[PDB]
């Protein structure tokens, strides 16, 4: 389970990658929007860190908006598992619920976490 | 091409197409043969001229000829789909033997000629349908209940618990205790009526002993139900004594652990460093988890059993009756599903 183009880009360099679940697919979030999340949507976030020994460390977070649809939150969970598998299981997985996110997750965004009304339509 | 999703339930098959939010076909997992095979509702309407059998009584397929009849009915009579032209996602019970999975795979590829298939564990699909990768699923269906710890997407096989106590046992117990007020439900057709009584009127007491006390103090407990023949039946404390057997199997003459104890035992089989995530994500699945009061009661009872440092959260999704099927519909819709399945060509050359 590797041929997905976004899997091929995941975790190659230190940094922050955010995808939104859109109609049962993983779609990159425009970087200008990083830190702002639609309450109607679910997202997958991969934080990649360069270790002292040169290896890479991975934290996968799936973020669930208060109004996201069941297909979106279920897909975010499943894509998280599949991305971890593609990273040979070395990612630590984190469930993030709107308004109750971990301090680690909020710390990824210099401007802090903000939410917006709306979102992409359900696949259901 | 759109995958078909088939949840092989002990009591009912749930079937439909990937991308739907609910199964479009739900029918009883019954095959009737003359006293040359009838399946599902049509088998029940002809119970006079047929012997009826359950091929998957306790979540495990045990009669493969009859199971193949159920699958043929699913594809041809319910969905009107050519199985040889769709990928199929099939569900299986937790701890299903690999030899059973191989037999279902052989039938799909060699009898139905399915082009591709994927077998999913029911409880894992339910966890995904709840938007989680880690948690413990308590799936209570018709013929079987399981508690299934799952960590970062995968079930922990050494910690799964099976309890052969589920909805059908509760229906039978309600049939039994209604003899106290003079009812003699006993036939297969009467059992279906009592099942409906159970679903409509029963509930789970927050504290069983206190509910027995309060219910005896007045007639407020009594609720009515209109039978097919127009007669009205009144049910009192049977409303919560029936599902109480989930917690006290001694009511059925069994020394088995109740569902709270079973959930606790399952979590304890997992290493201490992940138990907090399981206790905080106890996810209910299946028709027999639909009773009013179940989440509140399970929360009390598991909180009592578990160390007091743990944070107990019981999650009762509104559409949990079909959460296995829904999880399958999501998984088989993803852009990555085509990489997860086995093709017929691979199988045939294996
Ligand atoms: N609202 C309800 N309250 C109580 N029980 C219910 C309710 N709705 C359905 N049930 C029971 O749920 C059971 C069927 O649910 P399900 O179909 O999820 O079991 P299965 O999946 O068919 O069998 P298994 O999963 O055990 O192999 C039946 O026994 C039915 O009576
Ligand atoms: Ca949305
Ligand atoms: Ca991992
Ligand atoms: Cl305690
Ligand atoms: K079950
Ligand atoms: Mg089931
Ligand atoms: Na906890």
């Amino acid at each position: 389970v590797v041929e997905h183009p976004e899997f091929l880009k995941a975790g190659k360099e230190p940094g922050l990658q955010i995808w939104r679940v859109e109609k049962f697919d993983l779609v990159p979030v425009p970087p200008n929007l990083y830190g702002d999340f639609f309450t109607g949507d679910a997202y997958v976030i991969l934080k990649t860190v360069q270790l002292r020994n040169g290896n890479l460390q991975y934290d996968l977070h799936y973020w669930l908006g208060n109004e996201c649809s069941q297909d979106e939150s279920g897909a975010a969970a499943i894509f998280t598992v599949q991305l971890d598998d593609y990273l040979n299981g070395r990612a630590v997985q984190h469930r993030e619920v709107q308004g109750f996110e971990s301090s680690t997750f909020s710390g990824y965004f210099k401007s802090g976490l903000k939410y917006k009304k709306g979102g992409v339509a359900s696949g259901f | 091409v759109q995958a078909l999703v088939v949840d092989n339930g002990s009591g009912n098959v749930k079937a439909g197409v990937a991308g739907d939010d609910a199964p479009r076909s739900v029918f009883p997992s019954i095959v009737g043969r003359p006293k040359d095979a009838f399946v599902g509702d049509e088998a029940q309407t002809k119970r006079g001229i047929l012997t009826l059998k359950y091929p998957i009584e306790h979540g495990i397929v045990t009669n493969w000829d009859d199971m193949e009849k159920i699958w043929h009915h699913t594809f041809y009579n319910e969905l009107r789909a050519a199985p040889e032209e769709h990928p199929v996602l099939l569900t299986e019970a937790p701890l299903n033997p690999k030899g059973n999975r191989e037999r279902m795979t052989q039938i799909m590829f060699e009898s139905f000629n399915v082009p591709a298939m994927y077998v999913a564990i029911q409880a894992v699909l339910s966890l995904y349908s709840s938007g989680r990768t880690t948690g413990i699923v308590l799936d209570s269906g018709d013929g079987v209940s399981h508690t299934v710890p799952i960590y970062e997407g995968y079930a922990l096989p050494h910690a799964i618990m099976r309890l052969d106590l589920a909805g059908r046992d509760l229906t039978e117990y309600l049939m039994k205790i209604l003899h106290e007020r003079g009812y003699g439900f006993s036939t297969s057709a009467e059992k279906e009526i009592v099942r409906d009584i159970k679903e409509k009127l029963c509930y789970i007491a927050l504290n069983f002993d206190e509910e027995m006390k309060t219910s005896e103090q007045s007639s407020d407990i009594e609720k009515s139900y209109e039978l097919p023949d127009g007669n009205i039946i009144t049910v009192g404390n049977e409303r919560f004594r029936c599902p109480e057997a989930l917690f006290q199997p001694s009511f059925l003459g069994k020394e088995w652990a109740g569902i709270h104890t079973t959930t606790f035992n399952s979590i304890k089989k997992c290493d201490v460093d992940i138990r907090k995530d399981l206790y905080g994500n106890i996810v209910l699945s299946g028709g027999t988890t639909m009773y009013e009061g179940i989440g509140e009661r399970l929360t009390r009872d598991i909180t009592t059993l578990a160390p007091s440092t743990m944070k107990i959260k019981v999650v009762a999704p509104p559409e949990r009756k079909y959460s296995v099927w829904i999880g399958g519909s999501i998984l088989s819709s993803l852009s990555t599903f085509q990489q997860m399945w086995i093709t017929k060509e691979e199988y045939d050359e294996s």
